């Protein structure tokens, strides 16, 4: 995915000021726990000028691949190749004959 | 939606026509009229089909429809056209073209006359004042139109060929447009910030030279330059260019006072040079011919007889001796118009003397033929 | 069955160098020729130069990044920095347009005006600004970045109300190469070079010498111990043999300069001498310098040092002797103007430098390679 130029950055919440009003031993572990867990990760991806989350890019690629895969069915590929190859075959027949 | 049997029907009609023409007009006129009717009904059907299909392919509807999903609708309609119409054209056109190559007007005019018989049999109440010859000409022009449609002509590409080539061109166009849709969808990773940064950089440039330097660094040099010189004149790593011998050029002064040309230039018509050269060359030829003649004895030269010889004659004789052995007939030719035959005896110590050196070689005799 | 560098490969290399890029839609012969040898070209360019050859479906491009940028390299149709700024802004605008999208000239002018990053706003009521925009659009159209739906831009010079309908062509996407980091983190163009050569640490010296030789008209000895020139001196023979093998050029080496000459320049190439009149005076000045070795004794580095006054005196002497044969353009112009024009010309060819501080003129040894004179019969004619 490097073309999308991913990049992550942790989102954090300011320590509530009321943490200062010391409570004692029994509560210190919970304050430490909150300090540890409050940090969370985000991912952002540049996609057609917007900076969007992976969900949006996944949906966009789903839609595109669903549409794009429908453009050129294999049978039509074979038909076009055959129709051009037929005129080339006629040219070869005429040159061999000449 | 076209019928895949179009060309099959036309081919069957032409097949029956071939079958009857092989029987050589030994049947009734009604059969001939029915055969012609089937043939040209089907051919006009195909003609309408190709007109409509080529209009569809060329359609500006397609040209504006490229810019949307509607092109997909156009793609489906076009692939249906190819699958029903052109595939039959390809499968049946070869045999049709062959049959039409067989059947010219010559193989048909009696059949035309019997068609005319049946036409007279029809109680046409129309404005039928056109002579029987007019009916003949109508049928002939119709059949010539068919022959041109398939086989074409030595001066024009057939209708079949033009149709096929336009079809191939359109197929390439449509596939390339699908490629373009892929390109449009994929690449979008805009660089706008880079370009605006670059404009900011450029505006900071003081003068043109700085801006050009920056452009070279950013986009890359748009070209390269070099000095023109006819030869690697120098080889000395230790001498500064000033102290070395320079390369001298002839600057054309930029005044008509001397010369300046844009329209076609003139030449010298140097006939006097050519006259002098011709006369000198022919004089040399004549003098060499005489030097050869100087030693002629009763129409031949025998080396042993020669006392002292011009070095040039020695070289000419050696040339003749060498050339003679190459040709099995031992005949030789000379620029003097003299055929020369060379016979060699090789048991001899004979000296051919001149101002320089005494050449010992095997004796020879030289006959000269009558160039008359 | 293996490929070899042959006439086709040499021709392809020259075509790659002397153009910015080759377009399939317009140069099908050249595109086909280049592609067939593209394997050998890629190998050779990577090994010796280090340039990245970009081969694509629609175009082929050689990212000619110079060793040290020089004035002549830049887009020549442009004459002021503002032209470059408008060009870059126009590109930025085209990034906002989808392929084959059509926009009016007024929209492009408006967007350029809005984005234009200078402190001083871009204004269309002026003549000079409109002329700058027309030059920018002409260079854009030259690279087929934008196609023209019928109209006329030249009228924009004298009619600001002019209008045109333009079409963004696909090539706009690929025009500008890619940059190492988030390019915005850089602060000056010089930082770009330090990157582009961070990828070529392997045998940086050979690639350096080859790039200088092939790109620049000449390669001047920086000082007595210039490493590039020392390299060339050490491998003169094999360098010459390789260059002769792989291209039309033939190497020359002197005490203070080295350059590649070309014997039979094809149509599309640029070379010295050429038609422009300023070259004539350059050749005459070269001859005049040859004629007074004691007065213009070159210093050890091969430079000849002259002040603006001394140069103007030399130009006056030339106008006296050969001025009768100069083009009427110079014959009618004062000495200082001729000095400025001649010095611009000689700058383009790296013949000389204008010292930044002292305004001292340095005429480089490359000038002495060639000398020119009028035919003796005219010179005697000039006496009459």
């Amino acid at each position: 995915l490097t073309e999308y130029r991913m990049f992550e950055y942790p989102e954090e919440t300011e320590r509530p000021e009321w943490f200062s009003k010391e409570w004692g031993e029994y509560y210190e572990p919970f304050m430490n726990e909150w300090n540890q867990l409050q940090s969370r990760r985000l991912i952002l991806m540049e996609y057609k000028g917007q900076r969007v989350s992976p969900y949006f890019v996944f949906t966009s690629l789903e839609k595109e691949l669903e549409d794009q895969k429908g453009w050129l069915d294999e049978q039509d590929r074979q038909l076009y190749e055959d129709i051009i190859v037929n005129t080339v075959g006629v040219i070869l027949r005429n040159r061999i004959k000449r | 939606s076209l019928e895949r049997s179009q060309f099959d029907r036309l081919f069957q009609a032409i097949t029956s026509l071939q079958n009857e023409l092989e029987n050589d007009l030994n049947k009734s006129a009604e059969e001939y009229m029915r055969i012609w009717e089937d043939v040209f009904r089907y051919f006009q059907t195909i003609r309408t089909s190709t007109a409509d299909y080529i209009a569809y392919i060329n359609s500006e509807q397609t040209d504006q429809r490229m810019q949307t999903e509607a092109f997909l609708v156009y793609k489906n309609q076009f692939t249906t056209y190819l699958r029903d119409f052109i595939v039959s054209l390809q499968k049946t056109s070869l045999q049709i073209q062959h049959s039409l190559s067989e059947l010219t007007l010559e193989r048909l005019q009696h059949f035309f006359q019997k068609l005319i018989e049946h036409r007279g049999a029809i109680p046409r109440l129309e404005d039928v004042s056109s002579s029987t010859n007019d009916w003949l000409t109508e049928y002939e022009e119709y059949w010539f139109s068919l022959r041109q449609w398939f086989l074409g002509s030595a001066v024009q590409q057939s209708e079949l060929d033009i149709l096929q080539w336009q079809t191939n061109e359109m197929i390439r166009r449509m596939t390339r447009y699908v490629q373009r849709i892929g390109e449009r969808q994929q690449h979008f990773r805009s660089r706008k910030k880079d370009y605006l940064q670059l404009s900011k950089w450029f505006v900071e440039c003081r003068d043109s030279e700085e801006a050009h330097k920056l452009s070279a660094v950013v986009f890359g040099s748009m070209t390269i330059q070099h000095l023109q010189l006819e030869e690697a004149t120098t080889e000395n790593l230790h001498v500064d260019t000033w102290d070395e011998a320079p390369t001298e050029l002839t600057i054309k002064p930029r005044t008509v006072r001397y010369r300046e040309k844009t329209k076609p230039g003139s030449f010298n018509s140097n006939e006097q040079k050519k006259k002098e050269q011709r006369e000198l060359y022919l004089k040399e030829r004549e003098q060499e011919k005489k030097l050869i003649e100087k030693y002629m004895t009763q129409g031949k030269i025998t080396l042993s007889a020669l006392s002292t010889v011009e070095p040039f004659i020695r070289k000419v004789l050696l040339s003749w001796i060498g050339k003679s052995m190459a040709a099995k007939n031992r005949m030789v030719k000379t620029d003097y118009g003299l055929h020369v035959k060379v016979m060699l005896d090789y048991e001899k110590t004979i000296t051919l003397q001149a101002e320089d050196g005494n050449l010992l070689m095997p004796d020879a005799t030289f006959l000269f033929e009558e160039t008359r | 069955q293996t490929q070899l560098f042959d006439e086709k490969a040499i021709q392809g290399m020259d075509i790659l160098f002397h153009h910015y890029w080759i377009l399939r839609a317009e140069q099908p012969e050249w595109y086909q020729l280049i592609r067939e040898r593209e394997k050998v070209l890629r190998r050779y360019l990577d090994e010796k130069f280090g340039l990245r050859l970009i081969v694509h479906q629609h175009f082929i491009k050689l990212e000619k990044i110079p060793v040290e940028p020089e004035g002549w390299m830049g887009i020549q149709d442009f004459q002021e920095p503002m032209d470059y700024a408008i060009f870059c802004c126009a590109l930025a605008f085209l990034e906002g347009k989808a392929v084959d999208e059509q926009f009016l000239l007024s929209e492009l002018c408006q967007e350029i005006q809005a984005d234009y990053p200078g402190d001083f706003p871009l204004d269309w009521t002026l003549y000079t600004h409109r002329k700058s925009l027309i030059r920018a659009v002409k260079v854009l159209m030259e690279f087929q970045l934008i196609r023209t739906i019928d109209g006329d831009i030249g009228r924009f010079d004298q009619n600001e109300e002019q209008e045109v309908l333009y079409e963004a062509s696909t090539y706009s996407r690929y025009f500008m190469r890619t940059y190492p980091d988030d390019f915005s983190s850089y602060q000056h163009w010089s930082e770009l070079l330090k990157e582009d050569w961070k990828l070529n640490q392997e045998d940086e010296r050979r690639k350096r010498v080859y790039r200088k030789l092939f790109f620049s008209p000449g390669l001047h000895r920086l000082d007595q111990q210039d490493p590039d020139f020392l390299y060339i001196r050490n491998y003169r023979n094999r360098l010459a043999e390789d260059i002769e093998k792989h291209s039309e050029y033939k190497l020359h080496v002197y005490k203070n300069t080295a350059f590649l000459s070309i014997a039979e320049p094809r149509q599309y190439q640029q070379v010295f001498p050429n038609s422009k009149a300023s070259t004539d005076i350059i050749l005459q000045l070269s001859k005049y310098i040859h004629g007074e070795p004691e007065r213009f004794k070159a210093n050890e580095n091969g430079e000849i040092l002259m002040t603006e006054g001394e140069f103007e005196q030399v130009v006056d002497d030339l106008r006296q002797q050969f001025g009768t044969g100069w083009a009427k353009y110079f014959r009618d112009m004062s000495t200082k103007g001729i000095r400025t024009e001649l010095l611009r010309a000689m700058k383009d060819w790296m013949m000389a430098e204008v010292d930044s501080e002292t305004s001292l003129i340095r005429i480089k040894s490359l000038t002495g390679v060639m000398t020119g004179e009028y035919p003796s019969d005219f010179q005697t004619g000039g006496t009459e």
